[PDB]
């Protein structure tokens, strides 16, 4: 069961696989087989779901046997399973969606503290391992805080989040 | 030898002489594809002969004997003007609208003798 | 009696077949892809109905010529970057003042960004001025140009249409049979005599001659919208020469393009011309003259005028021969009025972009042929036509017409028949099977 | 017991193979070459086993059909030297808004060192603007443009398709056939029926009527990713036209090449439209509804959704009335919610840079007020896929896949082949 | 007359008697090149039935009789129940598992039937 | 089974007996034409061995005497040593020049049976 | 003793006929459309006669690969807006000096009247200076490049010729087969195994071995204007590559039509180097000039000298592999003189527009391949040109040659032979038909 993670608000490829190599008739759901996206022939046809304006396949690469499933603007909500109907199988991938920001967007003096919030999507269990160009690699749970806070400390903070050996890096805006 | 169609104007009992010179002359891009064209064409044109002449139970003889009586509805004309007198061309012309009855009567005696001697050859 | 099934009856009929082709640089017609040839048989007491108008042969001869003509020209240069202005002045170097023009234009070279200003001898139908004046090509604003390849010779080479196994040409042998009606003396034989497909207006040349007396072969000799179909029985050979001494120029007009365009002339500029003799011509048009006779009374005034009118294929005696198409005025043959050492010179104009088989949007270039080219050929025939009479009047005028190429393929396959065999024959005997 | 051999057995297996057209001026499918047309075997005592969704014979007609369009297409104008920057205005001569562009361009004439500045009326769907604002063609960047021959038709003439020489085609006839499983009465024919090769999405047009009730035929019903392809018996007729009265206008693009574009709209600009009896649709909804409950439940709320979206020619019912390609948006009349003399309009939108069904095709606009009546003879239903605890089905029109319009009609047909050798017991045996 | 596979249901026995009926219908740009390979396709398996009804022994014979014996393995049932109550299709389906090594045994005992026949003639 | 001519070095007799598996090997874009001429090109010369087989009263079967006698020398040897050593190719090689002649003589024979026969069948 | 019939017996008679393919992504070469392969029988007693410089099967195959060839590049990129004045610079980041050309020109885009600054990098061979310089493509002003399509592979798949039925294949085993006489050894199977399209010359690369010793194979050993089709027992493994890092750049010709660019380099500019282990290379050497003293005599001097000279295709050994075209300068290879853990490396070079046929007016441009291209193939074989000599020296120069392709295909058809089967046989045996 192949898992990708997002940065809520990238795009996103899950890609179905044809063994044929041609334009086989394909289909994405989600858990709740609730249609996404779909081919009929050599149009698209969009499902009745909440991607509606977001969900998109690339039509040049299902010649090739490849139909992707493009997510652009991703949500926090946006985190399920999602099922390839290519010729009969059930090719299925879960998307997780990660949201790591902080309160303290500018407003912060030499002295204080740091504090940061992660957006877990429910039901998942995410480790976060901050990292920093003065060297603080801050391990903790969902939830990191910083108790020192002066000139040396800027820099943009690389803090990337795990969940089961995957790892998806992020940025922050830190300026002192 | 009178060659291919030599004795078109010769009577049928001479005629029936040469089948056999009429008979081995029945099988052998723009002109690429006409001349492919042409060979499937005659081959069809012959096995459709030989397949008539097959299910009739006369494959492989060029005169072939058979047991449908000849109806005087076709021709009421006697042996001695028939194979001395005509030849095949006019006696084609005759009987062309009652070909294909005589085609099919054909068919079922020789399916009926077919029948006919297996049932025999198994007491 | 009991039905007997005889297998190899001499039995045909009627029908059409798709005949190929079998003949002994690359060809325009292809014959070296057809079947190596090889004949007759004669078929004694046998009476076969003709008809050289219901031929479909001449038909498929039709067809085959116009698509080998046109599949030979796709592997051939495109000149299309020929459709540009060009600015011609009047060549002077006798009468074919205003025929040739001095066209120079702008050309593109093997670079796209490139120009190249070259300069062509283009012949006065080949131009038509734009309303030093600016002409451009005739046939600019109807079609896409085509330049034949230089390699590829229209030679006509005698081609035999043979048919396919299980089927047989027959060929009527009466010595004075007019194209329709029973053929007392037919005969079987494989391949045709050898057709050579020139195409020609006006004069059926270096055709097949008659036997015995020229005939005179119409599908309705009473009807004048049907063409008169004349053979000869004695060839009245034409002398056609292009005095012009041509010089070829490549021009290149792309990678791996190459246009070939007329030079500049080695001498002096003449008229070509046909040359036919005076004496044999007029021999012949007395013979002509005698035996149409028959179909009109011998009381009658027959006729003889130039063409009617229309498009320059079908107003002058058009032919190819040695690769120039030649357009041959021939008022000066038609002209007597026959009742109860010296030569005749026809002028011709040259022409060189061509639309043969009078198609919208497809034309060719005959690309010019170095030197001086000669041309002796046979007339063996004529197509005449008869004018629309008042039925109150004593004198026929007859006017060449002809265009239609079908006409000139019918007066070779006019004594042929196609036919199918049918071997399969049942008859009454007293065989009976055990 | 000795060995017997029989030649010309009843006996047949499923086989793929190559079928020839056999048609009923020239037209896109070809009329010069299919063979002129000629019948009918019933096989009583005998029960074949049919399959509509893996049957050769739809690929094969798509194969057929694809083929055809794209070598009628080839001996016609390339339109390459159209991609150049139009210069474009509305025009302005009420719900055409802004729908047609008055566009003017620098084209080539006959003559390759000179320029002619020409206008055309191109509609809205065919250009795309470059940021009187600078336009292009819209299939410019991704594809090459040949227009169509205007010469050719896109008349969908009947083609039957015959089986070779030693092949034959079962046609069931069982009236209840839903397309799988054992047909009880089974025919033989030597070619199949006239088969009008419509292209249309969302609405099959102009197929054969079925009998008995309006016939619902799924590749798995259950699945909420098949098409559900629906086969009426009343035909409900559609009136679809163009009021514009539209003038073709000839450019020279090049010699011997021309390009017929739009010119000037004599008289008022108008909307294409098409209309559909309320009462006799509401009436085929109604028997649609009554079939379709068989599957899901008596007492499911059976609702009808217009397109949910996508391309536009799977999100509009798309069609060729008499050579302008229609876009009609169909979200009146898939509209309703079903439970336990007046006419719908339907506004359509025509795009001439219409993109093939396989590069794009040009459609030459046509001379004069184009108007067609039509028989929806069957409709292309996507299930929404259901959360297990809802009672409702919301049905949305579906279609694009153009295997899926053939597959309406080549339904009840199956090639087999003869195998006519077969070997049995007897008590005969060989002197 | 039923017509071109009219027995189809009708049972093996009842079937047999129209072997002609499905015998003489064994013969007969985008389209030309389809008609073309058809026809080829066609004569090829016209002729392929036609050659192994040769080395059979069975040339231009409908209903040929054999001397290989019929091994109660292939099928158990009795001429009754086979010739009165089952369909050439059954048939068909019940030995298809078997059908390679009846042409072969047909095939070797044609051979030995044959090369006993010229033993014979040489005396 | 000496493999398809594998008897080609072995006695004529040999060949003799293994001409079944010969017989049966007669039948069965760039490449597209190449394999379609090729099909027509077999099917055609197939038949033609077939049909000159045919008209030699010898349809159907892969060894059938016949009454032409051995005319002139022909390369006459005797029949012991021929069909005990010598080879088919060899013998091929040396009768080469009276092919023509030889299948004359049988389709003549073969025209002259026929004709007794259907003489005879009346009676 | 009466004329007895026979059908089917095994006699044949050599004539020539098309042979099919059958194969076990698409290629140049259509094995996709080949039909699925599946059968070997020894014939006992069998003397056949072989002559490998008149096998028609060459010709056949030659003819094919060449129409395979130009079938797959009918519906790829035409690139004649490509035939522009090219302003160049030397690339500057080495021997490989100049040899990469970084070029920049006018180009159209998706409009017609809007152009384009693009840049692209050509090798020098690929570009001639016009009299930063300006240049074109070395073929603008001779022929009209098609560039090969992106999918499309060079890859020499294996393909399998099987006569047609009616027709048998016979192969033969002999071990000591010199290409011409009797081969007492026949086998016949209906296809050809071992059989793969290879483009080399010079050097006859993932051919088939000989079996025991390395043959000399000449249709004449005393002519010198003769080739020599030397074929090895042991292969001599060639390791080579091109180092540079390609990076694939697509720039629009038009509308729906990319031209694939070599756009840059990534790391440093490395000459593409042809390695084979000298040890190897010089025992199969010390091998092969063995066996070329036999027909010459062991006091005989054998000299190996590199191309004399000519064209770049026949000059160097030039192969096609991982879709780049080399063309290995073998200078390194042939240079020693032969009296009765290092590896050698050879200085390739790399072209991209290329006329692989000698056809004139045709060539072809290969898409770069992204990426680092290494290819292992292993050397089965040589094509030496002996110089004519003065008929009185000791010494004997073997320079490579080739440059047709027939020669190089002929190393793998030389043991087939193609036979028409006459199983109609007339004799007399003691019958007479009752
Ligand atoms: C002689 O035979 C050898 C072995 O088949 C050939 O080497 C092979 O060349 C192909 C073509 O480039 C290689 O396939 C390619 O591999 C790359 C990855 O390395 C992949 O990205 C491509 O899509 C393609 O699949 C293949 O790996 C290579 N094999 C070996 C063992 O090196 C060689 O080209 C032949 N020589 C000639 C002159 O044909
Ligand atoms: C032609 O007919 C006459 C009289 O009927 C006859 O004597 C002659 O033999 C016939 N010739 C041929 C060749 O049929
Ligand atoms: C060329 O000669 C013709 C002959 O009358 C004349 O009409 C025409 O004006 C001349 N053209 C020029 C440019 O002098
Ligand atoms: C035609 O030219 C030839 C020379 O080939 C000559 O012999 C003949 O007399 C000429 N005839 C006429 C009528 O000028
Ligand atoms: C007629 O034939 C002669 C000689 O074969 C040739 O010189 C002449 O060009 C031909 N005429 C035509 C119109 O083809
Ligand atoms: C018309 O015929 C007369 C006969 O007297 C002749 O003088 C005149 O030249 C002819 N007209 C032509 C050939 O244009
Ligand atoms: C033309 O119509 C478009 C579409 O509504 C509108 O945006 C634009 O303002 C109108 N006027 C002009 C001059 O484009
Ligand atoms: C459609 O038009 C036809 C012909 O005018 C008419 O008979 C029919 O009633 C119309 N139907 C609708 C729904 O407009
Ligand atoms: C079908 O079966 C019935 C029942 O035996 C039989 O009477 C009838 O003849 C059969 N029909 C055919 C066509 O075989
Ligand atoms: C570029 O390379 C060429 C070829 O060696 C050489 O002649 C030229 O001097 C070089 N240019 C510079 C600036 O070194
Ligand atoms: C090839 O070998 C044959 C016999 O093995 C011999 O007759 C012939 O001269 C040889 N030719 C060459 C070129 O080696
Ligand atoms: C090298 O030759 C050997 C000899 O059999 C062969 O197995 C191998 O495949 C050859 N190398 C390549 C790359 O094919």
């Amino acid at each position: 069961k192949k898992v990708v993670l997002g940065k809520k608000g990238d795009t996103v490829e899950l890609t179905c696989t044809a063994s044929q190599k041609k334009s086989i008739q394909f289909h994405w759901k989600n858990s709740n087989q609730i249609k996404i996206l779909g081919n009929q022939g050599s149009f698209l046809t969009k499902g009745p779901s909440k991607l509606n304006d977001r969900a998109d396949s690339r039509r040049s690469l299902w010649d090739q046997g490849n139909f992707p499933l493009i997510i652009k603007n991703l949500k926090i909500e946006d985190s399920d399973t999602y099922i390839c109907e290519v010729e009969d199988q059930k090719e299925e991938v879960q998307l997780l969606v990660f949201g790591l920001t902080a309160n303290s967007d500018t407003h912060l003096l030499q002295g204080q503290s740091l504090t940061l919030t992660l957006e877990s999507p429910p039901g998942s269990s995410p480790s976060v391992q901050c990292r920093s160009p003065r060297g603080k690699n801050i391990q903790g749970g969902k939830t990191l805080s910083v108790s020192q806070l002066e000139l040396q400390d800027s820099g943009t903070w690389t803090c990337t989040v795990l969940q089961n050996q995957k790892k998806v890096e992020f940025k922050i805006d830190i300026v002192v | 030898f009178l060659g291919f169609l030599g004795a078109a104007g010769s009577t049928m009992g001479a005629a029936s002489m040469t089948l056999t010179v009429q008979a081995r002359n029945l099988l052998s891009t723009v002109w690429g594809i006409k001349q492919l064209q042409a060979r499937v064409l005659a081959v069809e044109r012959y096995l459709r002969d030989q397949q008539l002449l097959g299910i009739w139970g006369c494959s492989g003889k060029l005169i072939c004997c058979t047991n449908v009586p000849w109806n005087s509805s076709w021709s009421n004309r006697n042996l001695s003007e028939i194979w001395d007198n005509m030849t095949w061309l006019q006696w084609d012309k005759e009987i062309s609208n009652y070909t294909q009855i005589i085609y099919g009567l054909l068919e079922e005696s020789q399916n009926q003798q077919e029948k006919n001697e297996q049932d025999l050859l198994a007491l | 009696l009991w039905v007997t099934v005889y297998y190899g009856v001499p039995v045909w009929k009627d029908a059409e077949t798709t005949l190929f082709c079998a003949s002994d640089k690359h060809n325009v017609w292809a014959t070296h892809a057809c079947v190596p040839t090889d004949q007759e048989i004669h078929l004694e007491n046998v009476t076969e109905e003709f008809n050289m108008w219901k031929n479909n042969m001449v038909e498929q001869m039709h067809t085959d010529i116009i698509s080998l003509w046109d599949q030979s020209l796709k592997p051939c240069v495109k000149l299309t970057p020929l459709c540009v202005t060009l600015q011609c002045t009047n060549v002077t170097n006798d009468d074919m003042r205003g025929e040739l023009k001095n066209c120079s234009f702008n050309m593109t070279t093997e670079l796209r960004d490139k120009k190249q200003k070259v300069y062509s001898l283009f012949y006065r139908l080949d131009v038509v001025q734009i309303n030093n004046k600016e002409y451009r090509l005739i046939n600019c604003n109807t079609s896409a140009i085509t330049q034949a390849c230089p390699k590829v010779s229209f030679e006509p080479i005698p081609i035999h249409y043979c048919a396919p196994a299980g089927f047989a040409i027959l060929k009527c042998k009466d010595k004075k049979f007019n194209g329709t009606g029973p053929c007392p003396s037919v005969s079987t034989v494989q391949c045709t005599h050898g057709i050579k497909p020139v195409v020609s207006t006006q004069l059926l040349l270096n055709g097949s001659l008659a036997e015995e007396e020229v005939m005179i072969r119409s599908e309705n000799i009473t009807n004048n919208a049907k063409n008169i179909l004349v053979q000869f029985n004695t060839p009245v050979q034409i002398n056609c020469t292009r005095p012009n001494n041509n010089t070829r120029k490549s021009i290149r007009i792309g990678p791996g393009q190459w246009f070939y365009a007329t030079g500049d002339i080695i001498g002096d500029i003449r008229q070509a011309h046909c040359n036919v003799s005076k004496a044999t011509w007029n021999e012949t048009l007395g013979k002509v003259v005698k035996q149409l006779r028959k179909h009109f009374g011998n009381n009658t005034i027959i006729r003889f005028a130039n063409s009617s009118g229309g498009r320059l294929e079908v107003t002058t005696h058009s032919f190819n021969c040695g690769g120039e198409f030649f357009y041959c005025n021939t008022s000066g043959l038609f002209n007597s009025t026959w009742i109860s050492n010296d030569s005749i010179t026809l002028p011709c104009r040259i022409k060189q972009i061509i639309n043969m088989w009078q198609r919208i949007g497809q034309a060719m270039y005959a690309p010019p042929i170095q030197g001086v080219i000669r041309c002796v050929s046979n007339i063996t025939g004529l197509i005449l036509t008869r004018d629309g009479g008042s039925t109150n009047s004593t004198t026929e005028t007859f006017r060449p017409g002809g265009g239609d190429m079908r006409d000139n393929w019918r007066s070779e396959l006019y004594k042929y028949k196609v036919v199918k065999i049918e071997p399969l024959g049942v008859a009454p005997t007293r065989c009976k099977r055990r």
